[PDB]
RNA sequence: CAAACGUGCUACAAUGGCCAAUACAAACAGUCGCCAGCUUGUAAAAGUGAGCAAAUCUGUAAAGUUGGUCUCAGUUCGGAUUGAGGGCUGCAAUUCGUCCUCAUGAAGUCGGAAUCACUAGUAAUCGCGAAUCAGCUAUGUCGCGGUGAAUACGUUCUCG
RNA sequence: GGUACACGAAAAACCUUACCUAGACUUGACAUCCUUGGCAAAAUUAUGGAAACAUAAUGGAGGUUAACCGAGUGACAGGU
């Protein structure tokens, strides 16, 4: 049957918000809003090749700052700072000149067990026309070895270019779904294939939340 | 398959007559969960039972109430189909029930006017063994004895 | 010695809670390091809103789940507070989610 | 017949009740959310990642 | 045996005062101002 | 129902046609899309051809039609007869 | 020597509290005559069963406040306001309360409603056809 | 719109209709808003006009209690439909907004074959609030409280 | 059918609107890429107008083109 969304059923309890400001009327709540979904869809579609994992997005009165945590930051940071200034006057472009921006590109550690990035080398390896058994195989393979727990990955559509539209699980561990103290970690990509769109699924568990509180806590952005 | 029975709600204590059966059935003429109306209804129609017969309303009620006590219950068996009515003796818990509940529909009916008056002269009616809740139990005995012979099965 | 500004009354509201429990704490502990006398950290109602959106995309309106923000809210009232205080208060930095409502 | 109906949207009316609400990510006219101005179905997607702040699932 | 016209036409003589009255007194809004969400007074 | 205030309604263009084809004699059927205006008195004696939908619907308006709406004399829909569906 | 009880029922608080008088008791609730506040009905009586069963003879003067509720509920939380006064005078006489269960929250409480349903659990009529 | 079905509302009534006085909630919402009070109006409402960016100000609680009247009738039941006069929103109310006032007073007196929901603060029922919304016969939807029942012997039958 | 029928639709007078009848438009009301300039779009008042839209007006924030305002221009935009 159909299941909620993991990531939304534990905001608020384990989780916070990847935004985190507060509207004066209901009027600048809306553009708030679309303006922080435009500048997160941006950073994750172009700029692709550097597997930006997670972007968070802080708003005062008039003062924009943006944390955007990378595995490779060079791509952004570019020849000699070069790409980042270039992003940083999209982004202006974005939100207004009239405001602040902050950018505070932080590496991540750790990238391996991050649901956005192992979805991304997925989504890269299918429309390469990768097989999928093999590009699956070395995906699972690499991230348990890298000490974590179960991986679970639905690869969804018209597998390898069918006509009939199937769907292929891989579990590797417990996954205790209805458990609301797991720290897992889900994100959802489009493969755009040349024989239609192909659904990943990613589901990582990185191990038990012993500590109550909204987060407020490094995520995987610890070492080792 | 419940082969289980739970807490049935138990209460009795009864301060103006002290009979928990003037609480059952002031429940039982209770419509639209209106606890005031019903037992201002039931005490109109004591009142006025003392100003009629000058005997005491609850000694009077009983001797309806007694009197209006069934004895045999016929049930639903399958044989083939349809059924042919097996009777039961009916615990003392029930007996009292259905003789409330009948004494109140009875009562809701008559040609009288505001139910103070319809159940005073329905209960009055049934004191003297000779109404319409009479006729019911008497309808309801009457045909057990003559479906006395399937009584022996009854599953 | 001076004042400057009478009955200071700082009011705190936030979506989150342990966010506000722990700026009132900081507030409290600057506070009483300089010389005001707090009438005290009180909470008032939490301001509670739901929203409740159909799940499915096309029918099936009977499957709706809920939503909802709360919207937690202290006060905080200062008597007197004066420059040692005051210039104390510029460095305090609280918390983006964490709002003020500052009405001398 | 969606773009077009967005665009129009945006542009101010020569009436005041000419002027209607749609969502602003994507163009659905109908079920829109006047505290957030974003439709039933796009408020799912945004609130099941954490884009608005203090917006937790219910239970009462 | 007016036969209606007198008080419907006195209706119209307000209409067509109405309409050419019409002056361009275009606006949206009412209350104005007390809209900000404060800060630390200077931070 | 329409307030007392603000009174009457016309969307003044016919009005202003309505003036001038008052004066000129030769009056001919007055193409008007606003239905939607009611008739005055200085409209009575001219003709009117509202549009139902489809056409244009010649009313010719006399000393009692007046106070409705323009297009409240002619139709919209037309039905008249089902067919048994069996 | 007074006493101090706090009843709830139904979303109903209360606030009784228990002096020591020997001039007939004369029951208060909310500076106004009871039999002019609630119905007249077992109900005046329902707050006296626990002061009723054990005695109401120490003419103890009620001081009832309660904000909150409909009368059923109020008379509910007075109850219970009342027993919890009584608990603190004679330890004999509070416990032969509970050989009634007069000393116990109720739990009583309504539902919320849930969505596709006409009340708590209800359920739109069904059609089969 | 000759028709048929589904889901709800209103009823066929003195457990009630009408009139007067009057007691007791919770939750939510509010600055193009909530709108107190005052003046006018048979009323919908208009004008004046504070107060409230809100545990502060505003959004009349109704069932319930008492008193009066109606005396079982197609009625002081029931409100449909229709005519006229008004109020509000809006450029704009005929197609096709709703409210008030007056006028009229269809059917219907417990509903065939057959069916639905339900195991306590629950049925039944009485109000209150919010969403989308300039306005809207939303009687819809999502919520909140007031009163508040009956029954479960048993699995032989019935559906899964 | 259960699992459609106070469902999508948490508000169809205009708008919504995707439908019909008409009056108008064609790298288009919206977008990028390219050669090329910016010394505007608005809003509003006139006249003709059912209104689209035309002919005339205050020629407009700004910032020298930032954004947009355009020309030229074919790949194309667009489809509820
Ligand atoms: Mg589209
Ligand atoms: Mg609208
Ligand atoms: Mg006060
Ligand atoms: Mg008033
Ligand atoms: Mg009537
Ligand atoms: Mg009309
Ligand atoms: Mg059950
Ligand atoms: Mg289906
Ligand atoms: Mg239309
Ligand atoms: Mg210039
Ligand atoms: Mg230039
Ligand atoms: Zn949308």
């Amino acid at each position: 049957g159909q299941k909620v969304n993991s990531n939304g059923l534990r905001f608020g309890i384990n989780k916070n918000w990847i935004s985190r400001w507060t509207a004066n009327s209901h009027a600048q709540t809306a553009k708030w809003l679309i303006e922080d979904e435009k500048i997160r869809n941006l950073f994750f579609v172009n700029y692709r090749n550097a597997q930006v994992s997670n972007v968070e997005i802080e708003r005062t009165q008039a003062t924009v700052d943006v944390f955007v945590y990378a595995a490779q930051p060079a791509f952004l940071i570019g020849s000699e700072n070069k790409n980042i200034q270039k992003i940083t006057k999209q982004i202006k472009q974005i939100i207004g000149r009239t405001t602040n921006l902050d950018l505070t590109i932080n590496e991540i550690g750790s990238p391996m067990l991050s649901a956005r990035i192992i979805a991304r080398d997925l989504a890269n390896a299918i429309e390469a026309r990768v097989p999928l058994r093999t590009a699956m195989r070395q995906s699972l393979i690499k991230v348990l070895k890298a000490g974590a727990n179960g991986i679970k990955v639905l690869v969804s559509g018209r597998l390898n270019g069918a006509e009939i539209a199937r769907d292929k699980m891989y579990i590797e561990g417990n996954m205790p779904l209805s458990t609301l103290r797991a720290d897992i970690d889900y994100a959802l990509e489009k493969a755009q294939t040349t024989y239609g769109v192909i659904g990943v699924k990613v589901w990582i568990n990185r191990g038990m939340i012993y500590t109550k509180g909204l987060n407020r806590t490094p995520a995987h952005i610890l070492h080792p | 398959m419940r082969k289980n029975r739970a807490p049935k709600r138990t209460v009795l204590p009864d301060p103006v007559f002290n009979n928990t059966l003037v609480t059952r059935i002031i429940n039982v003429i209770m419509e639209d969960g209106k606890k005031g109306l019903a037992q201002r209804i039931l005490y109109g129609a004591f009142d006025l039972i003392e100003q009629r017969t000058k005997e005491k309303p609850l000694t009077v009620f009983e001797r309806a109430v007694g009197n209006v006590m069934p004895r045999l219950e016929l049930r639903v068996r399958r044989i083939a189909g349809s059924n042919y009515q097996v009777p039961t003796e009916v615990p003392q818990d029930r007996k009292i029930a259905l003789a409330l509940r009948w004494i109140a529909m009875f009562a809701r009916k008559r040609h009288e006017k505001t139910m103070l008056e319809k159940i005073a002269n329905e209960i009055i009616d049934a004191s003297n063994n000779t109404g319409a809740a009479i006729k019911k139990k008497d309808d309801t005995h009457k045909m057990a004895e003559a479906n006395k012979a399937f009584a022996h099965m009854r599953w | 010695n001076a004042v400057k500004y009478p009955e200071l009354k700082i009011k705190l509201e936030s979506y989150d809670s342990t966010l506000l429990d722990l700026t009132t704490k900081k507030i409290v502990e600057v506070v009483k390091g300089v010389d005001v006398k707090i009438k005290g950290p009180l909470p008032l109602p939490t301001k509670k809103e739901v929203i409740t959106i159909i799940r499915s995309p096309h029918v099936d309106k009977a499957s709706r789940e809920q939503f909802e923000k709360n919207r937690h809210k202290r006060l905080m009232i200062l008597v007197d507070v004066n420059q040692g205080a005051i210039d104390s208060l510029k460095r305090i930095k609280i918390p983006v989610g964490v709002t003020l409502r500052f009405s001398k | 017949a969606k773009k077009s109906l967005k665009v129009k949207q945006t542009r101010i009316p020569k009436f005041a009740v000419r002027a209607y609400t749609r969502c602003q990510r994507c163009g659905r006219a109908r079920a829109v959310l006047s505290h957030f101005g974003v439709c039933r179905l796009c408020f799912r997607e945004l609130a099941y990642a954490g884009a608005i702040p203090g917006v937790k699932k219910a239970s009462w | 045996v007016h036969g209606r016209a007198e008080k419907l036409s006195g209706k119209f003589n307000a209409g067509k005062a109405f309409l050419e009255n019409k002056t361009p007194k275009k606006a949206k809004g009412k209350t104005e101002e007390y809209t900000k969400h404060r800060s630390l007074n200077e931070l | 129902s329409r307030s007392a205030k603000k009174g009457a309604f016309v969307d003044a263009h016919l009005l202003k046609k309505v003036i001038d084809m008052n004066k000129q004699e030769k009056k001919r059927p007055i193409k008007t899309w606003s239905r939607r205006s009611t008739i005055f008195p200085e409209f009575v004696g001219n003709t009117f051809a509202v549009h139902n939908g489809k056409t244009f619907i010649n009313v010719y308006v006399t000393d009692d039609m007046v106070g409705h709406k323009l297009g409240e004399f002619s139709p919209t829909r037309n039905f008249k007869q089902h067919t048994a569906n069996r | 020597q007074s006493y101090y009880g706090l009843g709830r029922r139904k979303s109903s608080s209360a606030k009784v509290y228990l002096t020591p008088t020997q001039d007939k008791g004369k029951i208060t609730v909310n500076r106004r005559d009871p039999s002019e506040y609630f119905p007249n009905k077992l109900v005046i009586q329902d707050m006296e069963q626990p002061l009723d069963l054990t005695d109401l003879k120490k003419n103890f003067d009620i001081n009832v406040v309660v904000k909150g509720g409909g009368f059923t509920g109020q008379a509910g939380a007075i109850r219970l306001g009342i027993v919890r006064a009584l608990l603190q005078f004679n330890p004999e006489l509070k416990k032969i309360l509970k050989s009634k269960k007069l000393t116990t929250r109720d739990k009583r409480v309504k539902e919320r409603k849930k969505f596709g349903l006409y009340g708590a659990r209800r359920a739109p009529q069904f059609t089969k056809r």
